[PDB]
């Protein structure tokens, strides 16, 4: 019997918190497939091949031909469009400036590598490598594969121009104008976002860009290590090509005639006959040819939402800090970079955990002279004798005042309020 | 600009077109019309034609459902977007990026269309930036001082406060910068008077 | 069958006489008057796609053979066939009518070309200069969602018999 989780019982008590004294920063992987394979049939060719007898017959049958055409044209233009949502969302080219120093941070993993003719980073060129007749016998078949709109070089260079965007503007080149910040101080705005003072960040400018670089190089060793790391992506044209292999193994299906081949039928049975034993093939091919496009359409319709979500990724994540849980990753989101990916895309999610968690004794109010006290921005907590107010997500003590504190009330309303001085400057 | 909606109509109307098309196709039988069939053949061999003309019309009106529930989905979609859209961005004011307009969004009016609805976005966008010299903290008598709401931005001579999205200098004071810690730390650091209100007060 | 016959590297055995693909699709055979071994490669075919502005604007148009190459059918080879009729440029526009493999095609004779995907802007990233800004633009943007479609009923037995 599967155990759900290890058991963990929270010291749940009335006047007790538990604030965080250290922080981790977390990158995290997010694999979305965004485009399919365009894929283009030829009805007549397919059910019929060279036998003008076949087409004959095949023309009793209507418009089905066009019906299928038609949704598999919608399908074609529906990954292109996938394509230009998810990546194609900003319409100036930004570059990195050409001395790559942001305060410590380390981009070399994701910037792309000028030695490569492919102009991609590290890790989308790891991506590339490890999601992979075949395709002559879809082609003989009168089955097409048509090329994405987008290259997978301009698809780099759109990752490329959002990374640098992000990188030295922040989040201001996604809502208008690029706008230079310096990169510690576009970090210390994002950990104004999740409720985290600025000092914090600077003064542990160093360490948090040692985790980031280290939690980089974990990442990219993670993906190098791991087979089922790109499954989502690796199914996907597993489908595809299974799809057109099964639609091409078709054509050797009897169908309940003698022969699977049209000329052997027209070769050895007279045309009343034969007509009823084209028939039979042209129903059976047919069938299965609609079936495929129900499947295309259904896996489009698929794609289409997983891209649709990749692009909402795409502008909430990289464009900006968002304050959804877990939509950017697991912890207080900071930041994402985009990656191409065959198929898709891939985001790294930096990420705030909060870590290394103290108990201290916490009251709702603080009682000075007759008068309630509550905090401004923080939590009161004490260490046994001292009471101090501090800022939720990180552990700093500070001495409890009237500038960081607020006056409402009295003290005999307020359920825990303990008794304490509150200087004045 | 209306084609989205457009193409819902023109898709609809296909659609019906097509199976109405489908009633014309003979699928291997010697006529399309049921009563020529009836009338000219006995029930035995009219019975084989009507079952060709009535697996042939079942295939046609299967495919077009099976297309309809499609659509259908997407439409359910894209209906489920636009009630969020509404949601969330003309009964109140959001702060997902790009899910109500492209900028800062203030907010949104929703207009009615044929099978549809339009979104009015009115988004804040930044203009005519200037640049400024920056520093992460300001140090005054060994102490670091950090902005409360802005960012210390210098125009080459003198420092100033100022909020993030829009250009407003202020004189850097107690009053809004906060002190963490003494200048030996942060990096980048520069070193400036920062004023204090009560002085003038307690001199004069 | 119908299809061109190559030089084959493939070494047969020799109580094999035809040969077969992974989607068990003949891609070789052996000849049975002399012993050699030959690629069957079905003979090329594509999609002809016409690519055109609209007949208000011009009459001109160009032809793409979608996965033929230029030698078997203004020619220029694109990776997604072979173009007849539209010259290339090596400037960059944006893409007016895709022809797929980064290449679009526009109206002005007709050109194709490779797309450019934006203007190129660098930012002046420094480590102690901030940028500002000094005014505001409000801006009203649509945008157009579907919401419901027609409401078909069907009666199934008055469409397949009638009466
Ligand atoms: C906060 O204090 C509580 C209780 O004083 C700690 O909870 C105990 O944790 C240990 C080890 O995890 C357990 O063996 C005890 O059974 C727990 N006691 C109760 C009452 O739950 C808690 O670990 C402390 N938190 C920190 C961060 O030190
Ligand atoms: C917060 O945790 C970090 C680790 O993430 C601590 O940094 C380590 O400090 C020890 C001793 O100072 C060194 O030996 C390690 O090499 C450091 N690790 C890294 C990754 O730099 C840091 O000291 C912790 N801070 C507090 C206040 O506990
Ligand atoms: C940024 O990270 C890259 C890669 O993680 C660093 O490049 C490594 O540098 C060390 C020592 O200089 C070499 O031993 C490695 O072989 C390098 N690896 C690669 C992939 O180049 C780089 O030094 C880091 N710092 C800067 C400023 O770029
Ligand atoms: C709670 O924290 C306060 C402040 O850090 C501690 O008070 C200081 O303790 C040190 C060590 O004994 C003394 O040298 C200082 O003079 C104290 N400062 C003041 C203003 O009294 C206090 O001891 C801590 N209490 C516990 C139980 O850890
Ligand atoms: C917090 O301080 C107040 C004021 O000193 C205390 O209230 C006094 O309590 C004593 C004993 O119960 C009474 O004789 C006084 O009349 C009270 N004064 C007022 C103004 O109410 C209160 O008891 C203290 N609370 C704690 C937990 O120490
Ligand atoms: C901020 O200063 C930088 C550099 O001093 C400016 O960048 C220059 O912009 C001009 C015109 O766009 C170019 O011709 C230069 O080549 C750029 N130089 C560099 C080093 O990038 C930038 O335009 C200034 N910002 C504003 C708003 O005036
Ligand atoms: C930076 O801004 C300050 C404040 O606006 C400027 O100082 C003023 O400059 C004007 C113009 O000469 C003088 O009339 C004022 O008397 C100055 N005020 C003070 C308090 O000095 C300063 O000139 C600006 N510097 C630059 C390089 O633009
Ligand atoms: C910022 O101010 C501090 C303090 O006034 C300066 O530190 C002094 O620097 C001089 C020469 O470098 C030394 O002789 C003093 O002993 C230093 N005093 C202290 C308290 O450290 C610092 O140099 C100033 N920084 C800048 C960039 O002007
Ligand atoms: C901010 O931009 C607005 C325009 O969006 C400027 O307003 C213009 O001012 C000029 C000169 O005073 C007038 O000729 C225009 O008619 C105004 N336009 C509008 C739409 O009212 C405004 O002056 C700018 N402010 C700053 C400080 O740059
Ligand atoms: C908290 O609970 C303890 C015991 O459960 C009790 O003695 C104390 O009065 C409670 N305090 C408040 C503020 O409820
Ligand atoms: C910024 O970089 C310049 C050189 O590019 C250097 O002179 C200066 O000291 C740096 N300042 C900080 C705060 O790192
Ligand atoms: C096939 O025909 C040729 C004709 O010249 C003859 O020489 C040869 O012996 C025949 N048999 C085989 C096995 O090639």
């Amino acid at each position: 019997t599967m155990s759900l989780g290890a058991e963990n019982s929270v010291a749940y008590s009335n006047n007790s918190i538990a604030i965080p004294t250290n922080f981790t920063i977390s990158v995290t992987t997010e694999i979305l497939p965004v485009s399919m394979t365009k894929t283009s049939v030829d009805c007549t060719m397919y059910i019929c091949g060279d036998s003008t007898e076949c087409s004959n017959l095949l023309l009793q049958y209507g418009s089905f031909c066009t019906q299928l055409k038609r949704a598999l044209t919608g399908i074609a233009v529906e990954q292109d469009k996938n394509t230009q949502e998810v990546f194609a969302q900003v319409k100036q080219i930004y570059k990195t400036p050409p001395i790559k120093y942001f305060g410590g941070f380390n981009f070399s993993q994701i910037l792309p590598d000028p030695s490569k003719p492919s102009k991609r980073s590290p890790i989308e060129d790891l991506l590339f490598n490890k999601v992979t007749d075949l395709i002559c016998a879809q082609k003989f078949n009168g089955l097409t594969v048509l090329p994405p709109l987008l290259t997978d070089e301009m698809i780099a260079q759109y990752t490329s121009a959002l990374l640098a965007g992000t990188i030295t503007s922040g989040w201001t080149f996604g809502a208008g104008p690029a706008l230079q910040i310096p990169f510690p101080m576009q970090m210390a705005y994002r950990f104004n976002g999740i409720g985290v003072t600025q000092n914090v960040l600077y003064e542990n400018q160093k360490l948090i860009a040692n985790q980031f670089n280290s939690a980089i190089g974990k990442i990219q060793d993670s993906l190098s290590s791991t087979p089922s790391a790109l499954g989502k992506l690796q199914d996907v044209v597993n489908h595809n090509a299974q799809a057109l292999n099964t639609l091409v193994k078709q054509l050797s299906s009897k169908f309940g005639a003698i022969s699977s081949v049209l000329n052997d039928i027209l070769s050895r049975l007279d045309p009343p006959e034969a007509e009823v034993q084209i028939d039979r093939l042209i129903t059976g091919r047919l069938q299965s040819l609609q079936t495929y496009v129900t499947q295309q359409l259904i896996r489009a319709a698929e794609i289409r939402a997983s891209a649709n979500l990749a692009a909402t990724k795409m502008s909430e994540c990289v464009l900006g800090q968002s304050k959804r849980v877990d939509f950017c990753g697991k912890g207080y989101h900071l930041m994402s970079f985009p990656q191409s990916a065959p198929h898709g895309v891939v985001f790294l999610h930096v990420t705030y955990v909060p870590a290394q968690e103290k108990n201290f004794t916490t009251a709702p109010a603080i009682c000075h002279d007759g008068k309630a006290h509550f905090p401004r921005e923080g939590v009161f907590v004490s260490n046994g004798t001292h009471w101090f107010v501090t800022q939720r997500n990180f552990y700093e003590p500070q001495i409890i005042t009237t500038d960081n504190t607020f006056v409402s009330g009295n003290c005999d309303v307020v359920i825990g309020i303990v008794n304490n001085t509150v200087y004045d400057p | 600009a209306l084609g989205k909606l457009q193409d819902v109509v023109n898709h609809n109307a296909q659609a019906l077109n097509t199976l109405v098309k489908q009633l014309s196709s003979k699928f291997g039988a010697i006529s399309s019309v049921l009563n020529d069939i009836l009338s000219r053949l006995d029930p035995p061999e009219a019975e084989v034609q009507i079952d060709r003309l009535i697996t042939g019309r079942l295939q046609s009106l299967q495919t077009y459902v099976t297309q309809q529930l499609i659509r259908a989905a997407e439409i359910r979609a894209s209906a489920n977007l636009a009630a969020t859209k509404m949601s969330e961005c003309v009964l109140g004011q959001s702060k997902r990026v790009d899910f109500c307009g492209k900028g800062y969004h203030l907010m949104s009016f929703p207009q009615s269309a044929p099978h549809g609805v339009v979104f009015l976005h009115v988004t804040y966008v930044p203009a005519q930036e200037k640049n400024f010299t920056t520093a992460p903290a300001i140090c005054h008598d060994g102490k670091a001082h950090f902005p409360r709401e802005g960012v210390f931005v210098s125009n080459g001579t003198h420092w100033f406060v100022t909020q993030r999205n829009f250009y407003e200098p202020q004189i850097i004071t107690t009053d809004n910068t906060f002190v963490s810690g003494n200048c030996d730390v942060v990096i980048g650091i520069v070193n400036n008077t920062v004023y204090d209100p009560l002085q003038p007060e307690l001199d004069s | 069958g119908t299809g061109v016959l190559t030089e084959s590297n493939k070494k047969f055995l020799p109580f094999q006489q035809f040969g077969r693909d992974i989607a068990d699709t003949t891609d070789a055979v052996r000849d049975p008057q002399t012993l050699e071994i030959l690629d069957i490669t079905p003979c090329s075919f594509g999609g002809v796609s016409v690519i055109t502005p609209g007949t208000n604007t011009s009459n001109q148009v160009a032809v793409l053979y979608q996965g033929v190459n230029c030698t078997e059918v203004n020619v220029f080879q694109t990776r997604a066939g072979c173009l007849i009729g539209a010259e290339y440029v090596n400037n960059s526009y944006e893409c007016d009518i895709p022809i797929g493999a980064g290449i679009c095609a526009s109206y002005q004779s007709i050109i194709a070309y490779t797309m450019s995907l934006g203007a190129e802007n660098s930012v002046a990233y420094s480590n102690n200069s901030i940028a500002i800004p000094t005014n505001f633009t409000i801006s009203v943007t649509t945008e157009i969602l579907p919401v419901s479609m027609t409401k078909t009923s069907v009666d199934c037995t008055m469409y397949i018999c009638g009466d």
